[PDB]
């Protein structure tokens, strides 16, 4: 009792004034939302049903595009990578600073949110790509017109990189909840889709499994989880949608916390959610960057 | 220092006072954040956008009712899918189909043969970007079922005055054909019909060296000129090349317009010139091709 | 054990409950903002202080015990 009083009374009179900072950082930003981000992309003569297509086309810059993969869907914009592994790669989600928020319900997964490109230092084309998910319908439909393969990408916050390659990739339409299904793994960053996370053994490992996967947001289970506890799910609040199964070994879709490293402490909900691939740098790191990118298999 | 102990049962109760106001505040800052979250979903603002009126081309667009120029998804009968163009629409009531563009040398022009074909550059609402929207799609739209079609061809030298050559007819040919280019006749304009021929006094044949229409496209990857060596590939880029040109608007881009013999490694006049309305060294600063069905270039 | 002393048994607790509780809206706040980054005309630039949430932590374990 003695010193104890000095200590509580110093802390609780802290933390009201980090909660007095806290309060006006907010009030900052909601006045800088009083107006919108803008960009200029003056899209590309050339186009085709997608990124491969239109570097065959003679596409041989990396920028945004405009793609139709079919006559059906009205024709969208999406960024291509037309420089990495002889390019031809549609990418289909990128992260790679705190831009978007990718805690989002089942629609915006499903139609698609983000930023696809940016325009760099005055120039009428915008030839960095910003952060989006393309959304599950389309990337459906392209996993669909033929095989596929899916080329993951990231680096940690020390500048290191590894990728993840798969040979085969297809995600069902959404009545059948957009089931994933990936095959011919081969890479640096480790098989987190099909084996599981490596830290892990028997059944333990075997549910963190997102091969075969349904997919599920914070308002729409498809998870692993068979029960009851309305909580014990593998989204919650502002968690991102992905494959998951019991829960994850990888979540490309995680929050972005900045530095890498975190604890039980930061996490909204105690849950580990955050750009992680535990195969690589274990279970509670958040990658600097972080892409999806998919192509024709030939 | 240590007080009273019944000092105790005051401030043990005071640091209460402080911590379930703490409590409340973070109640209604979460709150507030809420409400931050909820700015922020939306995607930056895209100034480029697209109009939703479509067509056959920039024509029968406007017919339906479109007034201002910009981006829009046209699709020849003939053609297998839709593709993006820039229209111009004047308030006549005119729909100019764009297909070629100069205004500041920021697009390279030496491209091969597929890049022709499917097109380069970018499209702006604004109309302000260098490109080539590409043969197979100007083959498709001058060649719709029984419809005339004409090519106007606007220059600007850096000094403001702006001229323009009009072509009835105007047409061009499958990729089978090499994307040939052919017109009826020259419908006037004081740029000058540079499609004809022009004689520099070089040889006995100019007039016949230089004529444009009949002429199949060329590109360095693919020789269908009328000359010996490689026409596209000595000016570097692409065109309806003869032996090589009179009129030839793809060429490099020659900042301030006048360009000498001193200006490449071989004394070439590879810049966008167009003889009959300045000399062969006097690379324009804008350009512009643009096409619309014939029956619509004054009565 | 006296009322007095049962009650700071209690605020101890409540208050490394606040503390995990602000420690996380710091993070919260400082992800949210960033986001908007992609939505709004620009992002209030800054930094969180994790240190000083782990340091008042410690400062508290060493006294509750
Ligand atoms: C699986 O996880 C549980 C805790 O959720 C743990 O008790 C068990 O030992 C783990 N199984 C393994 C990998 O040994
Ligand atoms: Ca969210
Ligand atoms: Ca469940
Ligand atoms: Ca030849």
């Amino acid at each position: 009792i003695p010193t104890n009083l000095r200590v509580l009374r110093s802390i609780l009179e802290n933390l009201r004034s980090k909660i007095q900072k806290l309060e006006s950082d907010v009030s900052a930003q909601m006045e800088y939302c009083r107006t919108p981000c803008t960009v200029s992309c003056n899209i590309p003569v050339v186009s085709g049903k997608e990124c491969e297509e239109i570097i065959r086309k003679g596409g041989e810059t990396s920028e945004m595009y405009l793609i139709q993969p079919d006559s059906s869907v009205k024709p969208y914009r999406v960024y291509c990578d037309m420089n990495t592994e002889n390019g031809g790669w549609t990418v289909i989600q990128n992260r790679q600073d705190g831009s978007v928020d990718f805690g989002r319900k089942w629609d915006p997964y499903k139609q698609g949110f983000g930023n696809v490109a940016t325009n760099t230092d005055g120039k009428n084309y915008c030839g960095l790509p910003g952060e989006y998910w393309l959304g599950n319908d389309k990337i459906s439909q392209l996993t669909r017109m033929g095989p596929t393969e899916l080329l993951i990408e990231m680096e940690d916050w020390k500048g290191d990189k590894v990728k993840a390659h798969y040979g085969g990739f297809t995600v069902q339409n959404e009545a059948n909840k957009y089931q994933i299904s990936v095959n011919k793994y081969r890479g640096t960053a480790g098989n987190a889709l099909m084996d599981g996370a490596s830290q892990l053994m028997g059944e333990n490992r075997t549910m963190t499994i997102h091969n075969g996967m349904f997919f599920s947001t914070y308002d729409r289970d498809n998870d692993g989880w068979l029960t009851s506890d309305p909580r014990k799910q593998c989204s919650k609040e502002d968690g991102g949608g992905w494959w998951y199964n019991r829960c994850h070994a990888a979540n490309p879709n995680g929050r972005y916390y900045w530095g890498g490293q975190y604890t039980w402490d930061m996490a909204k909900h105690g849950t580990d959610d955050g750009v992680v691939w535990m195969n690589w740098k274990g279970s509670w790191y958040s990658m600097r960057k972080m892409s999806m990118k998919i192509r024709p298999f030939f | 220092y240590e007080a009273s102990i019944l000092t105790h049962d005051s401030s043990i109760r005071y640091l209460q006072e402080i911590y379930n106001s703490n409590n409340q505040k973070i109640v209604n800052l979460k709150e507030k954040v809420a409400q931050l979250e909820a700015q922020c979903q939306e995607p930056c603002k895209d100034t480029v956008q697209i109009h939703d009126i479509t067509g056959k081309d920039c024509q029968d667009i406007a017919n339906k009712g479109a007034k201002q120029s910009g981006l829009y998804f046209i699709k020849p009968l003939k053609a297998n899918q839709q593709f993006l163009v820039y229209c111009e629409i004047d308030g006549s009531g005119n729909g100019w189909t764009v297909f070629q563009k100069r205004l500041d040398g920021s697009v390279d022009f030496k491209k091969n043969w597929i890049q022709y074909k499917e097109g380069f550059g970018h499209l702006s609402p604004t109309g302000t970007t260098e490109f080539w929207l590409g043969n197979e799609k100007i083959h498709l739209i001058s060649t719709q079922s029984a419809i005339p079609y004409a090519l106007r061809v606007e220059l600007e030298d850096w000094n403001g005055r702006t001229s323009t050559a009009d072509y009835a007819m105007f047409k061009v040919g499958p990729e089978a054909d090499k994307y040939r280019l052919t017109y009826a006749y020259f419908a006037g304009g004081d740029a000058g019909d540079a499609f004809d021929g022009f004689d520099f006094g070089d040889d006995p044949s100019d007039k016949f060296f230089t004529s444009h229409n009949g002429m199949q496209f060329s590109t360095w990857d693919n020789d269908n000129d009328k000359f010996e060596g490689n026409c596209a590939e000595q000016d570097g880029s692409g065109w309806w090349m003869n032996k090589c040109h009179a009129g030839h608007l793809n060429g490099v881009y020659y900042q301030g317009g006048t360009y000498s013999k001193a200006s490449t490694p071989n004394g070439y006049d590879n810049g966008i010139i167009w003889a009959t309305w300045k000399t062969r060294w006097y690379s324009m600063k804008k350009t512009t091709m643009k096409i619309i069905p014939f029956n619509r270039l004054t009565i | 054990v006296i009322e007095k002393v049962q009650h700071i048994q209690l605020l101890q607790k409540n208050v490394r409950a606040q503390l995990v509780d602000m420690k996380r809206l710091e993070v919260d706040i400082d992800i949210k903002i960033r986001s908007c980054r992609g939505s709004c005309s620009r992002a209030l630039a800054r930094e969180v202080d994790l240190k000083d949430y782990e340091d008042q932590q410690k400062q508290l374990e060493q006294v509750i015990a």
